């Protein structure tokens, strides 16, 4: 499933490894993805009604993650010769794809649009993530349909609003994913009066990697203070094959009692499951992308000219951790999905088939480009189109970890919903606590009434509960902070609000 | 009319490539974008010509030189940037279309690629530097840059060949945490800029000042300018955070704007004085100086590069203005940007502000770089190249890591990684009055050696301000962690009756009167 001829072309960017692109760690999730693209474009043509010929046809050239980002570009926007001309004024040019479509990483993203803005031939995004791919000015050509990251530190805090965590952990990775992620989340809490409580940058390693001397220093540190400090909500900002090792020794620690908001990145993923006793760890969260899956996804997932692109052994790992994917409902796939029915939706109006026959006339990538920034038709029971700044509003989502190899090895637990900016349909979640209580994570305990809650240390989240002197009531009606002596005759006495 | 145009390329032998801000683009249409095309630049940036010439004169030099290139000349390749991709890149990718051919293939591989240049003297800016790197890392062209200082372009790992000169903020962000070090501070407040060049030199400064021991206490960011508004609100936040953190250092690595701002508001609300351990970026900035009332913000003292001055460009920046004036002289050469008559249509009033600039040396040096690593790969000797075939820019690549190169007697060295080996200096703002004059406190060479006796220091009787974390303090207080980074923490001591439990708990616990405790009491005692 690597190439298909059509009328008009449209390519994909996939990441079917990581850490020739067969030389590199297989990932199964590009192959998914992939798949997810080409159950788009297959119904698309199975569906008359959509684009009566015309057909497209996918060029799939794996991007190996963040390695091979720029020659699948070159080779795309280039005539059959292999032989791109340059001229100053692109509007006439004859490009065999007509919109590279899904680009995963947003490093690899970047690259693809800073290539493609000369051209202005679209590219849309199933998983970029970075909130720099918002401003339309240096990346004209970047459509994207999953929401920024922006919406889901946004769903994260209005999570720890919700349960009530002013007191919280989070731990960044040390690539843009993380510190820009971290940034934005740090932002975030500081005007919903959540307060970190320490950063940590989580040591850049490979699962292959055999660890050092002065990183396993690093990590042991790092899980000491975690252990340390009250705060029980950790929120780790990583690429999936970075967490392995430190969730290694984080389990090694005991460390048993958490709450670890995952992001968007490993979410979903199912490598660290396999890990099978990180119950102990503590009730794992994320924030994911749910939908629907494809009706008929199932028959093309179990079915039986350009540099790196082609896999090797990725059919195989799929049909092997089918059990997990199957049963996890991937849902990142419906982003690729929503993308390439843009793109096809975008095409199909412009040739203008009113339900009867397509006018092949000339198309150019610019032309999509301005036909795909405004599409509104509902796909699967969703409207798909995009806001100014090029993003689509699909539903963010989080998922608490099930263990149970049985089923749903990802709960939807909480909806966001992105125009609507809240949150929404919190089902009971299963917590590590003694009495599935709710895991409190605050600084110190709300201070009672006849107490001042004076400040103490850094942050708002912190505070001893002085009880002012007799004489003095705790002003609630005006102050909090400080406590103020009742006048007139009344006269208060140790605690005791309510001055006589 | 002054005729640059004509001039802006020679055929030469190897042709090397150029990315420099000719002109800079206007902030009108580069939001609409509705035909594909590059918006024209029509406008003229001084100090982009400036370079421009520095790179004539550079590969002008080496052509006359005999050692260098025998029997061998470079072309130049001047084409503009904008400080745009969508306007920089298309220039890149006839740097790679072919001998003559204006079509670039997509082959596989790059082996029996033949490219038209050999390196690409990369882009001022360091997001043009992103942008051009991932796009010649596929094609193996050496790009020795001279503005960038991105610590991101260092490793064979997305930019196998970016030879770049300007030493990363690798370099200066070392010598700043080991100026922490040595005095003492470690309770430092680390301040950047919001865009991305402040992003990452907090990123790395996270990293290396918890390798030395000194733990932030606020890493934020300080929006630049625009129009501000929230962003007035978010600088007015950020020092009020670093006024309450008890702070005397806060290492401020933000954009020339950015510490014009944060200037200007402190100034306007009296913010209490500290030191600001400066980047290269305002240590010498007439922006940041000009506000009045500024000289009560504590000592600035920072780390600004040691690059040799680079004479005589002046004189020929002079020669060439009156030069292209003859009628006959470039009509005759007659017989890339800034072309247009307007645009050729500059004089020597219109240019001449920067002349004496420190990156006409880094122009200067990246052409010397490439020069030196085309005789290395060419196996040219005195007066004579066996020049069997043409060299592919992967040939340089190989012997351009690990290059030494003698250029104005300086000589500098490519390090692995791609960067230059230069030291710095530690440049102290002292105040005679309206005017903060900068001199030599202490030189940076990997160890920083300052010179203690030469800081004023401001508060009274110059004592260093003192900044300390209490990292591991006495068994009778107990612990408060502090900080970004829960490294170190504030100690606290035990209250009358409270007995602290465990030496590992957050407060200390009461008991009943049947034992006496007085403070700093861990176990209440009969």
């Amino acid at each position: 499933d690597f190439y298909l001829p059509g009328d008009y072309l449209l390519g994909g960017l996939f990441s079917l490894h990581a850490n020739m692109c067969k030389e590199y760690e297989v990932k199964v999730i590009g192959y998914n993805l992939m798949q997810a693209m080409r159950f788009a474009v297959e119904e698309i043509n199975n569906d008359s009604s959509l684009l009566p010929g015309v057909l497209l046809g996918y060029e799939i050239v794996d991007v190996c993650y963040i390695s091979n980002n720029v020659q699948p570009v070159l080779y795309f926007l280039a005539h059959e010769d292999n032989l791109l001309p340059i001229q100053e004024d692109y509007s006439n040019y004859i490009s065999r794809v007509v919109a590279v479509i899904g680009p995963d990483n947003s490093e690899s993203v970047m690259t693809v649009a800073n290539f493609l803005s000369l051209f202005l031939l679209p590219q849309i995004t199933y998983s970029a993530i970075s909130d720099e791919l918002r401003d339309k000015v240096r990346f004209p050509a970047l459509l994207r349909t999953t929401p920024s990251a922006d919406h889901h530190i946004e769903a994260m805090v209005q999570l720890m609003l919700h349960f009530r965590w002013n007191w919280i952990i989070v731990l960044v990775s040390s690539d843009t994913y993380g510190r820009d992620n971290g940034q934005l989340l740090g932002e975030r809490v500081a005007r919903r009066d959540i307060c970190i409580a320490f950063q940590e940058t989580l040591p850049t390693l490979q699962p292959n990697q055999n660890m050092t001397s002065e990183e396993r220093q690093r990590l042991v540190t790092i899980v000491d203070k975690l252990q340390q400090s009250t705060a029980r909500v950790v929120v780790v900002f990583s690429p999936d094959l970075t967490l392995y090792h430190f969730f290694n020794e984080v389990l090694r620690q005991n460390f048993t009692g958490a709450v670890w908001i995952a992001s968007e990145s490993w979410a979903i993923d199912p490598v660290l499951h396999n890990l099978t006793e990180l119950r102990h760890l503590g009730t794992f969260l994320g924030i994911t992308i749910q939908s629907v899956p494809i009706p008929g996804f199932s028959e093309f997932r179990e079915w039986g000219y350009t540099c790196n692109q082609e896999c090797d052994n990725c059919l195989n790992a799929t049909l092997s951790f089918n059990t997990i994917l199957r049963l996890s409902g991937e849902r990142v796939v419906y982003s690729v999905y929503s993308a390439v029915y843009a793109v096809a939706h975008a095409l199909h109006s412009l040739l203008g088939c009113d339900k009867s026959t397509c006018t092949k006339r000339v198309v150019y990538p610019w032309q999509l480009l301005e036909e795909i920034w405004k599409v509104n038709f509902t796909l699967l029971d969703h409207q798909i189109f995009f806001d100014p700044q090029g993003d689509v509003a699909l539903h963010l989502e989080i998922v608490q970890w099930q263990w149970d190899r049985s089923q749903n090895p990802f709960q939807s637990v909480a909806s966001y919903y992105p125009l609507q900016r809240q949150l929404k349909n919190i089902q009971d979640i299963s917590w590590h606590t003694i009495n599935n209580t709710i895991p409190m994570s605050m600084c110190s305990k709300r201070c009672q009434s006849g107490q001042k809650k004076k400040p103490v240390g850094i942050h708002v989240c912190c505070f001893e509960c002085i009880d002012c002197l007799p004489g003095t009531f705790l002003n609630h009606t005006e102050d909090e902070y400080e406590c103020q002596a009742c006048p007139n005759n009344e006269w208060s006495y140790q605690s005791e609000t309510s001055c006589f | 009319p002054l005729c640059l145009s004509q001039q802006l390329r020679m055929k030469g032998d190897y042709v090397l490539g150029g990315l420099f801000p000719l002109g800079e683009a206007e902030e009108a249409g580069l939001r609409s974008r509705t035909r594909p095309s590059s918006p024209v630049c029509t406008r003229f940036s001084s100090n982009g010509l400036l370079w421009a010439l520095a790179m004539k004169m550079a590969v002008e030099e080496i052509n006359n030189k005999s050692d260098l290139l025998p029997g061998l000349r470079l072309g130049y390749d001047l084409f503009d940037t904008c400080s745009e991709p969508v306007v920089a890149m298309k220039p890149s990718l006839m740097f790679l279309a072919k001998a003559g051919s204006r079509d670039i293939a997509a082959y596989c591989n790059y082996t029996q690629y033949q490219p038209r240049v050999l390196a690409v003297i990369g882009p001022h800016s360091s997001e043009l530097a992103m942008v051009t790197g991932k796009f010649f890392s596929f094609f193996l062209m050496p790009q020795v840059s001279y503005g960038a200082s991105m610590e991101l372009l260092s490793a064979r790992e997305t930019f196998p060949s970016f030879f770049r000169t300007v030493p990363s903020d690798r370099v200066q962000l070392t010598a700043a945490a080991e100026l922490l070090q040595e005095f003492g501070w470690n309770w430092v407040a680390a301040l950047g800029s919001d865009d991305e060049y402040g992003r990452q030199g907090l990123s790395i400064f996270s990293a290396l000042a918890a390798a030395r021991g000194i733990c932030i206490a606020h890493e934020g960011l300080v929006p630049l300018p625009r129009a501000d508004d929230s962003r007035l609100g978010k600088v007015q936040d950020v020092l009020h955070q670093v006024n309450q953190s008890s702070v005397q250092v806060v290492l401020l690595f933000a954009s020339v704007h950015a510490a014009h701002a944060l200037f200007n508001y402190s100034i306007s609300s009296r913010l209490s004085p500290k030191v600001w351990v400066a980047s290269e970026a305002w240590l010498t900035s007439d922006l940041v100086m000009g506000l009045p009332g500024m000289a009560q913000m504590g000592t600035v003292l920072g780390f600004l590069q040691r690059g040799a001055q680079l004479h005589e460009f002046p004189q020929y920046v002079k020669t060439h203005l009156a030069l292209a004036t003859d009628p006959a002289f470039c009509s005759a050469l007659g017989e890339v940007g800034q072309r247009c008559p307007q645009c050729d249509c500059i004089t020597l009033q219109n240019v001449s502000a920067g002349l004496n600039h420190h990156q006409t040396f880094s122009v200067y040096a990246a052409v010397y770089s490439v020069a030196q690593a085309l005789h290395n790969t060419l196996q040219c000797n005195a007066s004579g190249c066996p020049a069997q075939d043409p060299v592919k820019p992967w040939q340089l690549l190989e012997n351009m890591y690990n290059l030494t190169f003698h250029v104005g007697g300086l000589p500098l060295r490519f390090d692995s990684s791609g960067n230059v080996d230069m030291e710095y200096d530690l440049k102290l703002w002292v105040w005679q009055g309206s005017v903060p004059r900068l001199h030599d406190v202490g030189r940076f060479n990997g160890s920083l050696r300052t010179e203690r006796l030469k800081i004023r220091w401001h508060t009274s009787d110059n004592q260093k301000p003192v900044s300390r974390c209490s990292r591991q303090c006495q068994e009778g207080q107990v612990r408060r962690v502090k900080g970004f980074h829960s490294c170190c923490y504030d100690c606290v001591d035990c209250e009358a009756g409270s007995y602290r439990q465990n030496p590992d708990d957050i407060a200390c616990t009461f008991c009943g009167q049947d034992e006496w405790s007085p403070e700093r009491s861990t176990r209440c005692f009969r």
